[PDB]
DNA sequence: TCTTATAAATAGT
DNA sequence: ACTATTTATAAG
DNA sequence: TCTTATAAATAGT
DNA sequence: ACTATTTATAA
């Protein structure tokens, strides 16, 4: 009892097939533009974090060698002082050109005390 | 007279004997220091805890602090055993 | 001794050697007499011309020297030049 | 201990503010292209259903007037038959040129019977 | 002879009297039909259930089917009355 | 003679008398021989006068339900019968 | 390798 | 600050 | 609106 | 079926 129904009705489902895959085309282009944006954001965030890190690393290294130089400033001061007191033993040891050198003691008592207590 | 090697019980006799034998001991050290060209140091603490030292001081003491070899050291008991 | 020799360096080696030994032991005996007779502590250090150490202590060497390191008062200290400036006064 | 962090860290949050509204820009253009497609599909579906209905409605009305004409063909057939038997009453009633008309009956008996049974 | 108005119990007398009075009844209808120019129909069923009819038939019966007015109608009891 | 009465009143009164006598001969035949008789008369003025032996509607309804050969007569048949004297 | 003439140092008168 | 005993010290 | 001369119709012999 | 009675119709 169909006039043109067997053709028009068999055309409708063929139309909504194209409609539905047109929707899948849109939803798939939407997923790839979302992921392409996320990869774009990820590289920008990684570039700025690389910037922040390469600033902190050089600030902390120059502070590290600051501590290192402070240790050298300390050990060099103490080494030069622990030999500065030993230079005072030469102005008393050898000669004062025989003025009044051989009389008494004042600082060699420390050296004598340290040498005696090393009897072990 | 010939006295014995014992503590002088008297105060004044021990005092002036201390002075005279001290000065004579410096003199014997003076003769040895010059005759044989040797350096001598002598440190004396009396019974009254006062210092009396003699040097032929800093140089001799500092030499003694820089010598760690076996050497002759004597004591009062070693003088008795001698 | 037999005849008095002057206060001058003995240029000979053996005479300076034996005189060094005899006068050294006698010097330790006079120090032994004073150490015991008057109850005093005595430390004696002697370096020869050959720079060899010979020492004497009355009671204990380390205890006397350590005492001496802990005494910072005015006191009598003498030298060879002070003995010369003291004996020729008559 | 702050060198440039207090400026670059104040720049970080200003960066991800642009990123986050860029994300909303994307999802908003996604919403409008989805709705613009659904309005596009809705008009295409309405046009084809308008096509299918305007074929059914005019096939069914022309079938309806076919039934209507079939009733006319029947009522006209029965009206022409119910007067066709009444035409036969005239060839017996008025004149046969007086050949041998007044003799007996053969179909007037039905008309007489129907006239008698209507006595109510 | 005179006979009363009663059913003739004889068969042959009822038969021939039926025939003669039937033909005489048609004659009276013939004379009325022609003398007065009137149309008359007569339908008679005998005791043997056979039809005997007279027409001055289809025209008169069809006229009777097309007349629905008050009219004079008589019956056997009306003839007695 | 049996001819149309051209007069109106003579045709009227003769119609009435011959009508009543016609119903009397039918009354005699209906009762004497036990037969059912139906008589329908239309005058020249097209007015109905009828007579029935037992029941008009029953006799007419019987007549509509009988299709056998039978005797039927007409005015011309009476002339073709009485002119054989 | 040390044994006796003379200074060298010391204690009561 | 001293005379009469001890004590060292130097060449056979 | 009808009452009596003559046909009109009919039953046994 | 013919010869009496009996109805039946126009003056």
């Amino acid at each position: 009892p169909a006039l043109r129904e067997q053709q028009l009705q068999q055309e409708l489902l063929a139309l909504k097939q194209k409609q539905q895959i047109q929707r899948q085309i849109l939803i798939a282009e939407f997923q790839r533009q979302h992921e392409q944006l996320s990869r774009q954001h990820e590289a920008q965030l990684h570039e700025h974090i690389k910037q922040q890190q390469e600033m902190l690393a050089m600030k902390h290294q120059q502070e590290l060698l600051e501590h290192q130089r402070k240790l050298e400033r300390h050990r060099q001061e103490q080494e030069l002082e622990k030999q500065h007191r030993e230079q005072k033993l030469q102005q008393l040891k050898n000669k004062e050109k025989g003025k009044e050198s051989a009389v008494a003691s004042t600082e060699v008592k420390m050296k004598l005390q340290e040498f005696v207590l090393n009897k072990k | 007279k010939k006295i014995q090697i014992t503590r002088i019980m008297d105060e004044r006799n021990r005092q002036v004997t201390f002075t005279k034998r001290k000065f004579g001991l410096m003199k014997k050290a003076y003769e040895l220091s010059v005759l044989c060209d040797c350096e001598i140091a002598l440190i004396i603490f009396n019974s009254s805890n006062k210092l009396f030292q003699y040097a032929s001081m800093d140089k001799v003491l500092l030499k003694y602090t820089e010598y760690n070899e076996p050497h002759e050291s004597r004591t009062n008991s070693d003088i008795v055993e001698a």
